[PDB]
């Protein structure tokens, strides 16, 4: 899964 | 609410203790209580709110993905019929996840967003609104799915517009917003080209503005820039 | 109870799903519901019960230790007075921990232990009773502290006596019981020599019986033997 | 802390 903050 | 009798300052103090103890449900309940005192939140307080709920919903999402995967395998050819239990339990976790999302969106709507006049506060809250509609979108399968997706898009878009006008390209909130809106495009809106374009443009515009920063600000900005690069590497 | 309307088999199925999703609170609630159906538990079911509650209370203990440490530092010389909040929150976590322990002890007393006639079931449940009194002991500071410690000791001792008579020295339940009773001696009863003696004798007696085992049983037993050795290394 | 199972 892609990075989110 | 059960935190109605506790001092705002004590709620904030306890949220910090909860974070140290990795008790994110408690942390969220304390921050909810703090928000419901009705005063605006500081930068640090906004961070505590976001950290708390990001961790809670993050755990829910991970669990939902495990269960959804098991459920999908159950409905494959040759798979033995095990009854309603997998669907039921996935639904239980889903309903809980949705409840948390609704809680956060509720706080944003009553009344954090309407009182947020500074770029940093308004962008941060609208980013959060985007995020929690995105989590709703991840589990949505019904009549309102398109409207959920649009609610996320609309919140992210307003945050984007303000951030472009009011914040430097290296501002960590602007960067984090762009990172997440890019993921929205890729994972939710079926727009991988929009996602890649946004990530790249955000990265490049930040690069160009790094020269203006102190060592500490440089560290902050480049940390999030690396996440943009990580996603680009994943997607290309 | 809220699980009263759900089939025993469905509760067990969902406990397994919860484990896969690392949802240990759910896992525990499902296993509680299963126990409350009133039928004896199988070996696998006993494991699900223990895993669920070990994880829940394990998280509580870790949190309590973080908070207790912060609280102890607050009451050192020169430390600034920050108010009742650290004590209050430590007490909140403590009260929750105690509630979980009481819940497990309740299940054991009503009526898992009294119906457990086989060595493996009776020893496993008495080990659990020892464990959950040991967790109560970790946080106890009052009039009943000595009685809590004795309740743990008594449960472990009965389990020890049965295990020595009815089980081989390599039996994983016998090994796990000995491991934990040894830790009880070291950490709770202020008896480090008893702890070391028990660990060593248990290790050596198991070593001597390894020749009787299959490859799979050998793996099972040596895994727990290594934990005994780990503790001995820590304590000597 | 010591090992328990
Ligand atoms: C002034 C204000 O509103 N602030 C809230 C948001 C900040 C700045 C102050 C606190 C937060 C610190 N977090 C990180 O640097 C980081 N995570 C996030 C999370 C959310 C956003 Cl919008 C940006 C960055 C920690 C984990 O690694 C990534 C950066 C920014
Ligand atoms: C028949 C019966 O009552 N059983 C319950 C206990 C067992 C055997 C069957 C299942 C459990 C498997 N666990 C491990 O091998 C291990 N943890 C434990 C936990 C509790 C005890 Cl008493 C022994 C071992 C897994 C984690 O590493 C250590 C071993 C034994
Ligand atoms: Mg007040
Ligand atoms: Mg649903
Ligand atoms: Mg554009
Ligand atoms: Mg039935
Ligand atoms: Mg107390
Ligand atoms: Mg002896």
């Amino acid at each position: 899964f892609p990075a989110t903050v | 609410g059960a935190m109605g009798s506790m001092e705002r300052a004590s709620l904030i103090q306890k949220a910090k203790l909860a974070e140290q103890a990795e008790r994110y449900e408690d942390m969220a309940a304390f921050m909810k209580g703090a928000v419901e005192k009705g005063e605006e939140l500081s930068c640090e307080e906004r961070n505590l709110l976001s950290v708390a709920y990001k961790n809670v919903v993050g755990g829910q999402r991970a669990a939902w993905r495990v269960l959804s995967s098991i459920e999908q395998k159950s409905n494959e050819e040759g798979s033995e019929e095990k009854g309603p239990e997998v669907r039921e339990y996935r639904e239980k976790v889903e309903t809980e996840l949705q409840g948390v999302c609704d809680t956060v969106l509720g706080l944003l709507d009553s009344h954090l967003i309407k009182e947020a006049g500074d770029a940093e506060s308004r962008v941060f809250y609208l980013k959060m609104k985007g995020d929690y509609y995105r989590y709703l979108a991840e589990v949505a399968t019904g009549d309102d799915k398109k409207r959920i997706i649009d609610s996320a898009r609309s919140a992210y878009q307003e945050a984007m517009d303000i951030s472009k006008k009011e914040m430097p390209p290296t501002n960590p909130i602007r960067l984090g917003l762009a990172l997440n809106f890019s993921v929205f495009h890729y994972e939710i809106a079926n727009s991988p080209e929009e996602a890649i374009s946004l990530a790249k443009t955000t990265f490049d515009e930040a690069m160009a503005d790094l020269h203006t920063l102190s060592e500490d600000s440089y560290k902050d900005s480049t940390l999030i820039m690396q996440l943009l690069r990580d996603n680009l590497t994943l997607w290309t």
